[PDB]
């Protein structure tokens, strides 16, 4: 049985189509064409070649342009650029996995290897999120305007929402990249900011209005965690307030000159 | 190329493993001692002659009741001999010839075989009609099944070609637990009495000890220079003897991560095709590519005895689960039971 | 197409007009991607307005039947391989599993025998041979007669002199073979075995 | 990443791990392990049917 | 819940039953008069050897002529031996192996067999075609059949597993009278010569005498803790022997509702496998898991003699309806006539 | 019904009933039943071949 003649050209055709869809071009391509392509190149038992080609093509597609497209933004906020790049990556990745399900049902089980989706998301994590220059610039922008909102400003909260969302979805099973990138530094900065805020608020206002202000700060933390932080991040940050303003300055609350619990 | 630094770290870790092993390396109490239980010259007589195969006995595995031994022949048929009466409890034909693994379940309710067919056949021996029927055909191995063992009566381990040691849930038929990490062809496999760690001996001279739950290689042992023919855990589930195509058998210890003691002699050059421990573990019975096989004193590194009652290689060796007698599946179409 | 509730598929040159809901039964199906109005999949031609499927309608038949009314039927005049490849192109795991089941059904029915053949070995001496062969039970087929060599009167007219190996073929398709466990039966089987 | 020599860094990662838990596992003296094995075997070397003989009315291979 | 009062009532009713029994316990005079009518030493000779089986002869059963006996072997063949000429009148192959009950009709026109099929087979013996054809199949049981007995050529009781021994109509294949009093699998069964009472033993060690027309358990006898193997009524339909897994056989009396006598020695460790009575019923015929069996002076409770022969356990006993001689169908594929 | 523990009350009812007809049937004293037994055995001993020798011209196994 001879089938290699069209396989030789279909290598190039499918690789070109993969690159074209990866750069967000879908109006001209034929979904059925990519289906039949990948299917015939797979049932001929060329799984390892297609797997290696997909790995390399995705890795260099992310390295060559997407990383630079994220980096080159200076007159626009970093978060929106990274969000657009990640959205385009997801749009390409869903399509690619829809193509390569036949390889995802036969070859992977026999060879005990990774699937398309997890592998490509891992490549994105290692070449975009884990890559240092994007990581530190992202953390800088996030901390910057999260601190402006903390001290009180009107910001683009949806940008931080998309950022945090890609952060803890690109980690898949774990929160590892999200917890190591910005979440723990944010918790530390919140702890320090609330230490200084409690210190200044205690010596400035009476205990009753201080209680009202701290409960309003809890309400604002809830507002932010619905609007500017991740929903699953509700419980840490809130108690970060609770540990810093109340649970460690009990004697300051109970005793004051002309005020306090005794008064 | 960042592979250079990864290789450097791996090399340094391997070196550290070597120094750690050399650190615990000291005088071997068994080697130095010669006055504690010198087993002397032990002789065994053929008590049973299970003639009735017409082809080479390729593999042979005892039963957990130490009465029923399943012997697979080269032509392809499993004879479940009753050892006492030399009677064929079953003589089931094989779907495909060239079978090299015969795995007997502890219950004796299932039997497993596999061959140059890349399919692991599981026959349910016990059924209402009594007709031995195939229970499940495990497919999903692109390499030939090298060895198989029953981790349970619905859970099996199938050391195959393609370096896969895939674990299967039998009745589902799916590869519930996947195993990979060997480089040489996985050609032998053994279970500890604990049955929680399985050792895989490949053609890369490596015995990889695999943590059976998480699908990850607990330990790695490498003392041989040739493909490992067979492995046999100590009766303690903490160490295993290992025979390879070289004339050197090696007792690897899990606690020390190093060869406890070697077993070699300038009168043996043939590969050790099978290794087996007595119930005590004091005697290490080894089947050789030499038509006759031998047995070392497992803690004195000397030949306790020699079993020479064949004409072809002892392709498989197995001592009774109660350690009472030993069966010698050989390529001369016979099995000898020695007591 | 995707402009209305109905969708027309020009499978192999023949037009199937079907509701999308029966076609969208699998969210991983290629037809699901057909259902959306995304620019990615565009295989209809605007001079006919029908999504072209690069597959035949012959094996699209059983798949459409499965999508319409659950369990399908696959004739043995249509290749199991044809519907197999049809399902693989349509990307439906339940359907490839059912195709595997259908192939197993075909192989069991054809290659072997619905309900296997059961064999028995009657022992009769040469004197008793004629009647017991003639009066052998209806519903059983004779298979072989084998003599028994002996040192008793040169080997003839011995108490054990002949084996009449007979068989019985069962061919009831839904009858199959039954199996169920019974612990006392297990004990008795073990005891009688050895 | 197949521009990194066919993603061999996964194999390097696995080998680095294997070595890591190999280091994490204790190292017992050869004398200690050998003594333990002697204890177990000699505890059963008075009951080994191959070491200790069995009367030919007790072994189901001689009755 | 409310089951507590029912179990209390059952407990005190059991106490009442036992108290009535011990009040009835007035010492068996027969064992006391063990010096009257000694049977001497009676050692029979095997005057016939109905060799011609090749499997284990599980159940053997005389016909009403005391000349045709249907014996079922393990492999699933029925041989209708003619003890007068040692000629196999028929050798029926059975669709399913592992048969353990051969039921001879009172008229010799039907036969019945049952095994691990959960389906009884009624085979028409007498037909103008000459060959034995299937008459009926009795389905509805989900437990393995253990023993069946013809009440008529239309009604048959089918003791089986599933704790049921329902009387069944032959023609319609419909159950006639369920009996669900047992908790064990009904494994033995016997008919009194009046045929209005069958007593049946089981895994619950309870010999339950049943009403053949109501579905009610007429009486319950419990003198055993091991599983009642075989049951044989006394020739008067007033008492029945009972063997079990233990090496003890016991005679039970319908009138006395108690274990009248026991039959055991220190010479025996094998359990009773078959019980029978002589023409008078004075001689108790006990087949053993020993190769040999025994005859006991039942009205003296001491062993009358030893029936030797065979090299493997006796599996079933049967005395001729005239008491001329006794057939000992053993697992050595031998059925011998003793006289 | 599970409220009465899977209708164990039904089987308890059956057990009590079986004990009811067990109590209903009288008891016939052991010595008298035994006396019936030696009566039958002595009546039929001289017609029981296993303890009464029978000639080779009288059994269907020697003629």
């Amino acid at each position: 049985t001879m089938d290699e003649k069209y396989v030789n050209s279909i290598w190039d055709l499918l690789k070109n189509a993969i690159q074209e869809i990866q750069r967000k071009n879908n109006s001209g391509l034929s979904f059925e064409e990519l289906y039949r392509n990948a299917y015939t190149m797979v049932l001929h038992k060329h799984g390892e070649k297609l797997y290696t080609g997909l790995r390399e093509v995705v890795t260099e597609h992310l390295i060559n342009k997407v990383r630079e497209d994220v980096l080159n933004s200076l007159n626009n906020n970093f978060l929106q650029t990274l969000n657009q790049a990640w959205n385009d990556h997801q749009t390409a990745m869903v399509m690619i996995r829809d193509i390569l399900m036949y390889m995802d049902r036969v070859y992977v089980q026999q060879n005990n290897v990774e699937n398309v989706y997890n592998l490509g998301l891992i490549i994105f994590r290692d070449q975009v999120v884990r890559y240092g220059c994007i990581r530190d610039h992202l953390r800088q922008t996030l901390l910057d305007m999260i601190a402006r909102e903390r001290k009180g400003e009107v910001v683009d909260r949806g940008a931080i929402r998309n950022a945090c969302q890609m952060l803890m979805i690109l980690g898949l099973e774990g929160r590892s990249v999200y917890e190591e990138d910005f979440e723990a530094p944010f918790l530390e900065m919140s702890a320090e900011f609330f230490q200084m805020e409690s210190q200044k608020f205690l010596a400035e206002n009476s205990a009753s209005v201080y209680i009202k202000k701290v409960e309003a700060r809890i309400n604002e933390e809830i507002e932010r965690v619905m609007h500017c932080l991740d929903k699953s991040t509700e419980e840490p940050i809130v108690k970060v307030v609770e540990r810093e303003l109340i649970s460690k300055h009990m004697k300051t609350i109970v005793e004051m000159e002309n005020s306090g619990l005794v008064h | 190329s960042e592979l250079d630094q990864l290789r450097q770290e791996a090399e340094q870790l391997k070196n550290q493993i070597r120094d750690a092993r050399k650190a615990c390396a000291d005088a071997t109490l068994s080697q130095i001692t010669n006055n504690i239980d010198p087993v002397g010259r032990i002789q065994m007589r053929t008590r049973r002659t299970l003639r009735g195969h017409l082809a080479k006995i390729y593999a042979m595995h005892w039963g957990t009741d130490s009465r029923l031994l399943v012997s697979a022949s080269q032509d392809g048929k499993l004879i479940i001999w009753d050892s006492y009466t030399t009677n064929k409890v079953h003589a089931i034909p094989l779907r495909s010839s060239w079978v090299m693994t015969c795995a007997y379940a502890p219950s004796g309710n299932y039997v497993a075989c596999g061959g140059l067919d890349n399919i692991c056949s599981i026959y349910n021996l016990k059924t209402r009609e009594g007709n031995v029927r195939v229970s499940r055909e495990l497919a999903g191995h692109t390499g030939y099944l090298s060895c198989c063992r029953f981790l349970d009566d619905n859970q099996i381990v199938t050391s195959s070609g393609d370096t896969t040691c895939a674990l299967w849930d039998i009745e589902t038929g799916q590869q519930t637990t996947t195993f990979t990490g060997h480089t040489g062809d996985v050609m032998s496999l053994s279970l500890a009495p604990d049955t929680r760690l399985f050792v895989s001996g490949a053609c890369d001279a490596s015995a990889k000890l695999w943590d059976v739950r998480e699908g990850m290689c607990r330990q790695t042992f490498t003392g041989h220079e040739s493909d490992i023919n067979a492995i046999c855990f100590f009766p303690n589930g903490n160490a295993f003897a290992t025979g390879s195509d070289d004339a050197t058998c090696r007792l690897f210890d899990l606690r020390a991560d190093q060869e406890l003691m070697t077993y070699s002699h300038d009168n043996i050059i043939c590969g050790i095709t099978s290794v087996s421990f007595s119930k005590s573990g004091r005697l290490l019975l080894a089947g050789y590519d030499d038509f006759n096989c031998n047995v070392w004193d497992a803690l004195k590194a000397d030949r306790a005895g020699v079993l020479a009652g064949h004409d072809n290689r002892v392709s498989c060796l197995g001592v009774t689960d109660d350690g009472m007698a030993v069966a010698t599946g050989s390529w001369d179409s016979f099995l000898k039971i020695w007591n | 197409g995707s402009v209305s509730k109905w969708v027309r598929l020009n499978v192999g040159g023949t037009y199937f007009l079907t509701t999308r809901q029966t076609l969208c039964r699998d969210p991983k199906s290629f037809l699901y991607r057909l259902c959306q109005a995304d620019p990615d999949l565009d295989s209809d031609k605007d001079e006919t307005g029908a999504y072209l499927i690069d597959r035949d309608p012959t094996y699209f038949g059983p798949v459409l039947n499965y999508l319409r009314h659950g369990k399908l039927v696959i004739n043995k005049d249509l290749a199991e391989e044809g519907v197999l490849e049809e399902a693989e192109f349509y990307n439906i795991t339940s359907l490839i599993k059912l195709v595997k089941d259908k192939i197993r059904e075909r192989d069991s029915k054809t290659s072997q025998v619905p309900v296997k053949h059961v064999y028995r070995v009657l022992q009769c001496q040469e004197e008793e041979l004629t009647q017991m062969v003639s009066t052998m039970s209806d519903g059983w087929k004779f298979e072989q007669l084998v003599s028994i060599g002996s040192s008793y009167n040169y080997g003839n007219e011995d108490q054990a002199e002949f084996l009449c190996v007979v068989s019985k073929e069962l061919h009831n398709t839904p009858y199959g073979t039954a199996s169920e466990p019974s612990e006392k039966a297990k004990i008795l089987q073990e005891r009688g075995s050895r | 990443m197949a521009s990194n020599n066919t993603a061999s860094i996964a194999q390097a990662r696995k080998l680095v791990e294997q070595l890591k838990m190999e280091a994490n596992i204790d190292r017992i003296k050869v004398s200690k392990a050998a003594a333990d094995l002697m204890a177990y075997c000699e505890a059963h070397a008075k009951e080994d049917p191959l070491l200790t003989p069995v009367p030919a009315s007790e072994n189901p291979f001689r009755e």
